[PDB]
């Protein structure tokens, strides 16, 4: 096509996506992480994550309010992973490193996988 | 704005 | 903070949420623009523009299922400004320019108003 | 990946 392309949109978008979130706006789910819970838009866990994306497409999945995870899931490492989808940030340290790549497997984020496992290979 |  | 951040990911969220909107899923919204229909999410309408936002932040709007807007308004334009919301990128010619800035003036897209009137000011 |  013959389109222009404003190179801030997506950004913007994200940007206004979290600030909805932080003010707990129209967000449609919790996401029970053993003793925590987290508010989000359905919609941005399934952009982020394949596990979402599959959890969501489901005809009778897609309509619950509350999704349990795994009780194996960190809820610090689930914490850092969805600030991630909401804001491209990573909160990456020596302390979580193993809590949140386990999470993005989980959670099918194979970005966050790979430089998980790229900063685990330079500590060794 | 920007030729994509 | 000592994040790290991924270039890419707005961009890959917006266009997973237009992938979403092209499967007509977990979209909550249809914005009625004379005789024609647009379905889209209430999230990303909001995170476009300052008119949706006021809409959608209204404690009895948010719960609409059909927003009827203003008869002046176009419907070319405004598939043009849905594009644009989902996709950073505006389809702008010769033959719509007119349209596309009353529908973005509208809508409140302010980046969309400023280059149409560059644009218009240009051909004078 | 960036140093934001
Ligand atoms: O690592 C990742 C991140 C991710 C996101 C999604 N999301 C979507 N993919 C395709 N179309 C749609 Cl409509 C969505 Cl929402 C699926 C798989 C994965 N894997
Ligand atoms: O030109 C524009 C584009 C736009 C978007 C929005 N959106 C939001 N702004 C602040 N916080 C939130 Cl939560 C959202 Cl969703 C409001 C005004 C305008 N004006
Ligand atoms: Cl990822
Ligand atoms: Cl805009």
């Amino acid at each position: 096509d013959s389109c222009i392309q404003f190179t801030r949109h997506a950004s913007d978008v994200l940007l206004n996506l979290n600030r909805l979130r932080s003010r707990d706006i129209l967000t449609d789910v919790v996401i029970v992480v053993s003793r925590e819970q987290f508010r989000a838009h359905k919609t941005v866990l399934m952009a982020c994550s394949g596990l979402f994306y599959s959890i969501f497409t489901d005809q009778l999945k897609c309509n619950l309010s509350v999704i349990n995870l795994d009780p194996e899931i960190n809820p610090e490492g689930f914490c850092i992973l969805l600030d991630f989808m909401y804001t491209s940030r990573l909160n990456l340290r020596e302390g979580n490193i193993m809590a949140v790549m386990a999470t993005a497997m989980y959670l099918q984020m194979e970005h966050v996988v790979d430089t998980c496992r790229k900063f685990i290979k330079a500590s060794e | 704005w920007v030729i994509p």
